[PDB]
């Protein structure tokens, strides 16, 4: 490497010694990549090894084989499992393509070539040839569209993906007929991200989650050849930036939008996130706890509907702000949850009285009691319950690690967003080393502030 | 044009800079040849008559494959697909008609039609002709006849002809008078025959492995990728699942 | 009460239209330095 | 048919510790990557050898 | 007098420091103050 | 030639010569933090009662129904409502819209809407005075306190009733029923905000006593100190040598900052990234991660449970439990 | 679980995930290691 | 425990690996 | 004027250190390991806790007295 | 139903609009300042 009095960057900020030399920037890039698949490789040997079958996946707190079981390995009906070997599978591959990986930067980040624009000028690329940084664009966009498109062909044609939604309990579904109306694809788009909307949180079945991966992989396909055959316009380039410091902070503010998004979804949904795997969210668990109570008390010989609570408000049912029958209680405030185990007792009403009082049934009802044991409520230490709770259950929901560790991880990344964009604005305009002492802008208006 | 990256001195070899500098590529290597990238591991290339001698057979085979690997995946593909072939599958195409059951020649678009030559007579004709045709290969000379390009073209054709490259009757379409694109052909003549060598090799392992044709591998395979390869058709039958 | 939330809508909009086209409109040569 | 696979994984993993170990080691070295050519491509062919070979074991284990 | 490099002397004093409070943190969750 | 209407009005916006620079982030933080500072004053004198849980049971929180400085506060969103979002036009009349808790929502989206283009300003003056950009990062971490507690906090439990009230006492109630779920004298992150606003003081008071004290002698006994001090000028105020030398024989030599740049860098670091920490300890209690759990956790060789000090903070965390809403829960699992 | 093939490996499977915080910390020990220059 | 015996010289050996290599290249020669 | 890096990179301060600081580790391991600790800071072990006569926390409830009625209330 | 209200609450409404009057303002706002902006180009 360099050091200090060649490139001006101390060690502290050593990365950006490798700002302008793509070489470098290209091993670090292909090492970070190595480290990424070596994460998910290493993780998911670890969770394998330390999987436990006759438990469910969110007591034993892994994060990986969800996501893998997500897509249809190894499980069947009801979310039990019957083979780890799919998740040993993708472990060992990603370890191996980890270490392909990982040689590859290393060898880069060595002995390969300092700058490529003078002998590979396919790869070569200085930071204001924008003609050439929409080309890179274009290839990552067609390498995008193609992996979405391979989800889609993964749940048309290659065993499908688990439908919690399936009658009796949710089981391995192969998507037929998904929804490929722009209407109601981007009406997720154009929602409200507030409650009884929640944005594209809120989508609620695999037709339209592969309805719109099949249109983002088509259009990021087609944006990848539109950036390849065309160059910025002048009023984008009039509007934009165009260093590689401002190019990291548009990524940085992307990734972190993403990283909001998506601790959103680990929370809420429960479809793309599904509850047999990741354990109850927050409003399932509570209407869960509410529904256990309701057919307890049912089955105790009490009225539900009648029999009110302490304010005169309803105990088991009572009405929304809309006028739907919900559960009574603070659940209130979860009204809009919707789960595999409410909708066969919902009507056109909400909840059915009658159908709350003849149509249970025994599987819904052990689901919501394990869900009412499992609620997402523990501390750090991974003690279950809330922080009264007794040091006695070793569980905390994966949804409730996955949603602090990214919102945690977006909001950094806003910030760094914020002071890339800054340092990008300034180096582009010269003054961001500070102020030249001989023209400083203050001096040259007038007083009186 | 564009012919720096396939001949000459910098070229593209078997391994990129950083793996293989141009100080230990073979002296007789020189990016002369179509298709040279550098490649011997080991020492067969001795000198440059040898490596010429060599490329004769190496084009031989690189045209025979091309053939070959057509010739086994377009019949197996239509007879899967609903043509009437009777033996489609290239590994048993010759048992088919041992004891007369004649094969089908289906001529698209228009095919479907018997074929009535018994084996002896099919391969009586086929080695007084391949005979003849090698004989006029390896001497250079062809009594008379006529091609879309030469009309009716004499016996003193064939005479000062290229080696292994032989223009005029052989060149019909010709696009290959410019000596440019008739290098930059070569190399994508050879790349495509090493391409189809190592095919038709795929062809006879995936057949000894599996036994099956290779359009059914391939159309298994894209109906079930991890249900059906290499490593499910080697465990036999099944897994016991590890829950 | 529609039309209160029509002329909510015409400011926000109004306001959030400004806010764009402005940041369109060249932001960086309003730069007080060199470049 | 299980035991020459563990052999092959643990040899395995001998060939990628002395990988992780002595390829930063060539690369970084003094022109030590000039010489080290063969031996860095023979530990390379063996890592990927006995990685086809796990694979292909564990159909057979 | 400078025989052994720095940067290696604190390179084991941060590796015996890590480790030391990895055994602090193993010691959370086994024996006294476990609540097992 | 800047004849054109917009060309005008854009010259205008980015004028560096207003008295407060408005800019294209000012023009949303202006009128949307006007309207949250509108609604507030009119909502803190004349507000009608909020039913915060509702239960039905309203919360007054305005000086015009009995309340005073310190328990005035603008009431939270009822919690029939939760995350729906409740503008005035998707109430029927202004009387609900008030009894809803409505301008709740409506204060804390503009004031979100406002902080961030307050930051953005804070960037946009930076860079139109040709100054280093990174005051609006220093800024992001009040800004992310807010809006943790103010929309982050009211997303991961699901309502908006859970929000920090917009007062006095309301803040207090929130911190105790805070403490409550989520243990957040226990949380690492609450500790390192903790230790961050006490270093803050302590490192403010290390800065100034050690300027003010090393300031060079310009003036008499008999006239003010800060008169030695000239508005506009090059030449330095203090013996920044002097003040090296005293923090170095006062607490460490080889561990004091001897350059004025390292310095007020760390000065600036220092609060700002462990407020950082504790808006994201907030937003992770959002999720319900909690503090640490350390309830019977000495336990002598016959099994008898040994309390500790986490027990007495867990006997308080009960107290606050058992008391929080007192009429909204009709289950004994708090899991809302 | 592990398959039964891989049982014996469990024990180099657990040490795994740690390698990246070991990456970033070896990256201190290299900077260390040039005197921070 | 056989598994922790063989839990401590892996972690041990990787995390070895990383000063064995810095120590290696800093005394055979440099380019570090 | 041994500005710490000399110190720190010498093996003539580097043959004392490597006995003494493990000596003293020794030592503190076996401070507590053979039951001294208990013994000079009064501290109970896990067994001794409870005794026979009380089954709950001790109470000091006086003050001039203290030293004896704390010494019944000990574990012995 | 003892009073009116606008039910706008859920259903996924495009940028919350329920009568088209509202979706016509967005569009005649944003490209009445685009034409502003638009019509003072070439400037600086
Ligand atoms: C305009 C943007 C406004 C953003 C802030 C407003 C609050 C948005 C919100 O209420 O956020 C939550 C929404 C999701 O809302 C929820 O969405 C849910 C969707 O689930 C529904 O649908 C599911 C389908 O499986 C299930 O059926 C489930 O049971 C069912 O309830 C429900 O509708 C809930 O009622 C609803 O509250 O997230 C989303 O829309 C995803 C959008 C990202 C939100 C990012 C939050 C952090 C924002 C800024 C932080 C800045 C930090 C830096 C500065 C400081
Ligand atoms: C993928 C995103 C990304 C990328 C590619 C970069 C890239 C770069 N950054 Mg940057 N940055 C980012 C995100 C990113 N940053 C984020 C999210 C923040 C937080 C706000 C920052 C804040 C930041 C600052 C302040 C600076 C840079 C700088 C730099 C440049 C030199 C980096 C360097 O060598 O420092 C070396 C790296 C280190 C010394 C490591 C830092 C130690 C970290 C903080 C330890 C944290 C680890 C901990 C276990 C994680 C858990 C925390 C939490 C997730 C729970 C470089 C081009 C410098 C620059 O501007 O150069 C021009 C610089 O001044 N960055
Ligand atoms: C994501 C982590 C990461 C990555 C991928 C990189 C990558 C890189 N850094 Mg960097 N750095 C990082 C973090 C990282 N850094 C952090 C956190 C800091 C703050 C302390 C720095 C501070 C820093 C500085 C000051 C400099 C770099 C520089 C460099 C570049 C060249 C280094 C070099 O060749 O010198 C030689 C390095 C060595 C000889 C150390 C050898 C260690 C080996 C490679 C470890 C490999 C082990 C692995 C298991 C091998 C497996 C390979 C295969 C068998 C699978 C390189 C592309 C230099 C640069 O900018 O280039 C001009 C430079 O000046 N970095
Ligand atoms: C970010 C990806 C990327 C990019 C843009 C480059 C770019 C470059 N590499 Mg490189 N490389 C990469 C990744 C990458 N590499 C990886 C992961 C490895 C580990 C195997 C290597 C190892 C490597 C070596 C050892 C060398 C180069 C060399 C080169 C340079 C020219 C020769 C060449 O193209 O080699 C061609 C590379 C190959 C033929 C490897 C096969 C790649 C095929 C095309 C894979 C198909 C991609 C497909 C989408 C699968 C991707 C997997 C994805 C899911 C992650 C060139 C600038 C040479 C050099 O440095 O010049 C002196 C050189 O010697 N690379
Ligand atoms: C993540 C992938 C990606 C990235 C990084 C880019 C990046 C870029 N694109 Mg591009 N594009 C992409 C994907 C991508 N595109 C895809 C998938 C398509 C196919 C639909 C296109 C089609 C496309 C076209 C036709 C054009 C660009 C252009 C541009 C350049 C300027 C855009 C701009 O001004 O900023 C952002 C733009 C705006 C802020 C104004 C647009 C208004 C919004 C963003 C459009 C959507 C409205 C909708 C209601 C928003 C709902 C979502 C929202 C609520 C979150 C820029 C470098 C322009 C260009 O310069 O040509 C090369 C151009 O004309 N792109
Ligand atoms: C290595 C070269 C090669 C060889 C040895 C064969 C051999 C064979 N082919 Mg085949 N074929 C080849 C190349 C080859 N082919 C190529 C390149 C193609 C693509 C154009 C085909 C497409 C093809 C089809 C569609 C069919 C065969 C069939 C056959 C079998 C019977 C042929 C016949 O009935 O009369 C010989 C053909 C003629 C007399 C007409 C050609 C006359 C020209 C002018 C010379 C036979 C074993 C048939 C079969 O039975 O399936 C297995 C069949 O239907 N071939
Ligand atoms: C900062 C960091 C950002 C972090 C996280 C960002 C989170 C989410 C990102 C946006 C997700 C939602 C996108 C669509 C928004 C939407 O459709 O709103 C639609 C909602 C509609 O809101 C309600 O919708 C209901 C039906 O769904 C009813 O009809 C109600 O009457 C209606 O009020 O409008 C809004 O609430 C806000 C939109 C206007 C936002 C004004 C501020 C814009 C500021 C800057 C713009 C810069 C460019
Ligand atoms: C640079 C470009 C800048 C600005 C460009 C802005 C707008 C471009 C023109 C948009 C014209 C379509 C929106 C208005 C419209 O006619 O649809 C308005 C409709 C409103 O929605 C529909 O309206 C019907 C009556 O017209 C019904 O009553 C219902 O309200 C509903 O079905 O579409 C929308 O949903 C609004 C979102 C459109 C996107
Ligand atoms: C809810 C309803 C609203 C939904 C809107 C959703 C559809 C539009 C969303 C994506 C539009 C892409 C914007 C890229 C160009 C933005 C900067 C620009 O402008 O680029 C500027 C560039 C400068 O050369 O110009 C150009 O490239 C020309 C690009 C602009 C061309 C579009 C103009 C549309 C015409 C509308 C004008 C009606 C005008 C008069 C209204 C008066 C009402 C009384
Ligand atoms: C798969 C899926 C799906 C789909 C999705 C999609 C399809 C999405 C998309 C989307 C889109 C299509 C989007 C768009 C966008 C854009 C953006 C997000 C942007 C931006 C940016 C910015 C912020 C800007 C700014 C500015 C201004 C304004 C001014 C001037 C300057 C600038 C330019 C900078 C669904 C949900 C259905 C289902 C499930 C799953
Ligand atoms: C350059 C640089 C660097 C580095 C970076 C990186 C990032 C690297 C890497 C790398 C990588 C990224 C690597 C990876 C790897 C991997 C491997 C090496 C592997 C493997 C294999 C094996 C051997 C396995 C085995 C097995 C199986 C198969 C299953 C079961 C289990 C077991 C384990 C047995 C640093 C920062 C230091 C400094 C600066 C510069
Ligand atoms: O609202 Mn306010 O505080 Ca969140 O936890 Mn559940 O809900 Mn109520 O209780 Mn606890
Ligand atoms: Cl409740
Ligand atoms: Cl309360």
């Amino acid at each position: 490497g360099r050091d200090q009095e060649t490139t001006g960057f101390a060690w502290w900020a050593g990365n950006a010694r490798l700002i302008n030399l793509s070489g470098k920037l290209l091993g670090a890039h292909v090492a970070h990549a190595g480290l990424i698949v070596f994460w998910a490789g290493a993780m998911n040997l670890f969770e394998v090894s330390h999987f436990v079958p006759e438990k469910p996946m969110y007591e034993q707190g892994l994060i990986l084989l969800p996501h893998i079981a997500t897509l249809g390995y190894g499980v069947g009906p009801g979310g039990e499992v019957l083979d780890t070997f799919p998740y040993f599978v993708s472990g060992v591959l990603h370890l191996i393509s980890s270490a392909v990986l990982g040689f590859g930067g290393v060898y880069h980040s060595l002995i390969g070539p300092e700058t490529l624009e003078e002998s590979y000028p396919f790869f070569g690329y200085v930071w204001k040839d924008k003609n050439k940084m929409t080309n890179i664009l274009g290839y990552h966009l067609i390498i995008l569209g193609c992996g979405a498109w391979l989800l889609v062909l993964k749940a048309l044609y290659f065993g499908g993906v688990y439908d919690t939604w399936a009658p009796g309990g949710g089981d391995v579904r192969i998507i037929s007929n998904p929804t490929t109306n722009a209407a109601i694809i981007f009406g997720y788009i154009v929602k409200s991200p507030f409650g009884g909307d929640g944005w594209i949180v809120s989508v609620d079945n695999l037709e339209d989650i592969i309805g719109g991966h099949i249109w983002i992989g088509t259009l990021c396909i087609l944006g990848g050849i539109w950036h390849i055959y065309t160059t910025p316009w002048p009023w984008a380039r009039r509007a934009f930036v165009w260093s590689g410091e401002a190019y990291l902070s548009y990524s940085l503010a992307a990734v972190s939008l993403m990283g909001f998004t998506a601790c959103c979804f680990a929370w809420f949904n429960n479809t793309a996130y599904p509850s047999e795997f990741y354990g109850p969210t927050g409003p399932e668990a509570s209407q869960a706890q509410a529904f256990t109570f309701l057919v307890r008390d049912q089955r105790l010989g009490a009225n539900v509907a009648s029999a009110q609570g302490p304010t005169g408000l309803g105990k088991y049912l009572m009405r929304s702000p809309t006028g739907e029958i919900i559960f009574g209680g603070e659940t209130m405030r979860f009204w809009d949850f919707r789960g595999p185990w409410v909708e066969p007792l919902r009507g056109p009403s909400g909840l059915d009285l009658v159908k709350l009082k003849n149509d249970i049934q025994p599987w819904q009802e052990r689901r919501a009691a394990e869900y009412m044991t499992h609620a997402p409520l523990g501390s750090l230490n991974s003690v279950g319950g809330v922080a009264t709770e007794i040091n006695a259950v070793n569980f905390v929901s994966p949804r409730s690690w996955l949603a602090t560790s990214h919102f945690c991880l977006g909001f950094f990344f806003f910030v760094g967003h914020l002071w890339h964009a800054g340092r990008a604005r300034a180096a582009a305009a010269g003054f961001e080393k500070g102020i030249d002492r001989v023209d400083e802008p203050v001096l040259s208006m007038r007083p009186l502030d | 044009p564009d012919l720096e990256k396939w001949y000459g001195p910098d070229r593209k070899l078997f391994l990129p800079g950083g793996l293989l500098d141009r100080d230990d590529v073979p002296e007789y290597l020189n990016g002369e040849l179509a298709g040279d990238y550098g490649y011997d591991p080991l020492g067969l290339g001795k000198d440059e008559e040898q490596v010429e001698k060599y490329r004769a057979n190496e084009l031989l085979h690189a045209r025979w494959a091309m053939l070959a690997a057509a010739g086994i995946i377009i019949p197996e593909g239509l007879q899967a697909n609903g043509a009437d072939i009777k033996g489609g599958t290239w590994f048993e195409t010759g048992a088919e008609m041992l004891n007369g059951g004649t094969l089908n020649y289906f001529a698209v678009p228009f095919g479907v039609v018997q074929n009535p030559l018994p084996l002896a007579a099919v391969t009586l004709i086929e080695i007084v002709l391949l005979g003849a045709v090698e004989k006029f290969r390896v001497d250079g000379t062809g009594p008379a006849g006529f091609s879309p390009g030469v009309g009716k073209f004499d016996s003193d054709i064939f005479d000062g002809l290229d080696k292994l490259y032989p223009g005029g009757p052989f060149d019909p379409l010709n696009l290959a008078d410019d000596p440019e694109v008739f290098a930059e052909l070569q190399v994508k003549e050879i790349k495509n025959g090493r391409l189809a060598m190592i095919a038709v090799l795929a062809f006879a392992i995936q057949s000894y492995v599996t036994g099956e044709g290779p359009y059914a591998n391939i159309t298994k395979h894209l109906s079930d990728p991890f249900g059906y390869n290499l490593l499910t058709v080697l465990q036999g039958d099944d897994r016991v699942p590890t829950l | 009460m529609l039309t209160l939330k029509i002329f909510v809508y015409t400011v926000v909009t109004f306001f959030v239209g400004l806010f764009i086209f402005g940041f369109l409109s060249n932001d960086p040569s309003r730069n007080p330095g060199k470049g | 048919m299980t035991s020459i696979l563990q052999i092959a994984l643990l040899g395995l993993v001998l060939v990628s510790f002395a990988l992780v170990v002595g390829v930063p080691v060539v690369f970084a070295s003094p022109n030590g990557w000039t010489e080290n050519k063969g031996v860095v491509f023979s530990g390379l062919s063996v890592w990927f050898l006995l990685v086809f070979a796990v694979g292909v074991f564990n159909s057979f284990a | 007098i400078g025989r052994i490099p720095l940067w290696l002397v604190g390179t084991v004093v941060g590796l015996l420091a890590i480790g030391l409070l990895a055994i602090f943190f193993y010691g959370s969750y086994v024996g006294l103050g476990s609540s097992l | 030639e800047n004849t054109s209407l917009w060309a005008r009005f854009c010259e205008w916006i980015t004028s560096t010569e207003n008295r407060l620079y408005i800019g294209w982030f000012g023009v949303i933080m202006i009128p949307t933090l006007l309207t949250a500072i509108s609604v507030y004053i009119i909502a803190f004198i004349a507000a009608p009662p909020v039913d915060i849980d509702g239960i039905r049971e309203p919360v007054s929180g305005s000086l015009l129904y009995g309340n005073n400085i310190i328990t005035g506060a603008v009431v939270p969103t009822s919690n029939a409502i939760g995350l729906h979002f409740y503008p005035i036009w998707e109430a029927a009349s202004l009387d609900e819209w008030l009894y809803n808790g409505g301008p709740y929502q409506l204060v804390v989206c503009h004031f979100f809407l406002g902080v961030c283009c307050y930051m953005g300003r804070e960037w946009e003056l930076s860079y139109r005075l040709g100054m280093r950009p990174w005051i609006a990062v220093a800024y992001s971490a009040p800004v992310a306190a807010a809006t943790a507690v103010f929309i982050i906090y009211p997303i991961g439990q699901g309502s908006f009733s859970d929000g920090m009230p917009l007062g006095i006492s309301g803040t207090f109630n929130f911190m105790i029923v805070f403490q409550a779920e989520h243990n957040i004298l226990m949380h690492p992150f609450h500790m390192f905000g903790v230790a961050g606003v006490f270093g803050g003081s302590l490192f403010s008071a290390m800065h100034g006593s050690l300027v003010t004290s090393s300031l060079i002698r310009e003036t008499t006994e008999n006239e003010s100190a800060n008169a030695g001090y000239k508005f506009g000028q090059e030449e330095e105020t203090y013996n920044i040598v002097a003040a090296h030398g005293y923090f170095g024989r006062l607490i460490f030599q080889y561990a004091s900052f001897n350059n004025s740049r390292s310095l007020h860098f760390f000065l600036a670091v220092w609060p700002v990234v462990c407020i950082w920490l504790t808006a994201l300890g907030i937003s992770t209690m959002a999720f319900n991660l909690n503090g640490f759990n350390f309830n019977q956790s000495v336990v002598d060789s016959n099994g008898r449970v040994l309390n500790t000090w986490a027990d007495i903070i867990n006997r308080a965390n009960l107290g606050m439990e058992v008391m929080h809403e007192r009429n909204a829960h009709n289950f004994p699992l708090d899991l809302a | 679980k592990l398959p039964e093939a891989y049982a014996p490996f469990s024990p180099i499977v657990d040490v795994l995930p740690i390698i990246p915080v070991l990456f970033i910390l070896l990256a201190f020990v290299w900077q260390a290691s040039v005197s921070f220059r | 425990s056989l598994t922790l015996i063989l839990q401590l010289v892996a972690l041990f050996a990787v995390v070895a690996a990383g000063p064995l290599v810095v120590v290696l290249l800093s005394v055979r020669g440099g380019n570090l | 004027e041994r500005p710490f890096s000399d110190i720190l990179t010498s093996i003539r301060y580097w043959v004392i250190h490597s006995i003494t600081v493990p000596s003293l580790f020794i030592a503190g391991w076996l401070f507590v390991s053979t039951g001294l600790a208990y013994d000079v800071f009064g501290s109970p072990r896990p067994n001794e806790y409870f005794t026979e006569d009380r089954q709950d926390a001790p109470l000091i409830t006086d003050r001039f007295n203290a030293l004896e009625q704390v010494k019944k209330l000990s574990a012995q | 139903l003892v009073d009116d209200r606008m039910n706008g609450d859920g259903t996924g409404l495009p940028f919350g609009v329920n009568d088209g009057i509202l979706g016509w303002v967005i569009a005649g706002t944003l490209g009445t300042i685009w034409a502003i902006y638009f019509v003072s180009q070439k400037d600086l």
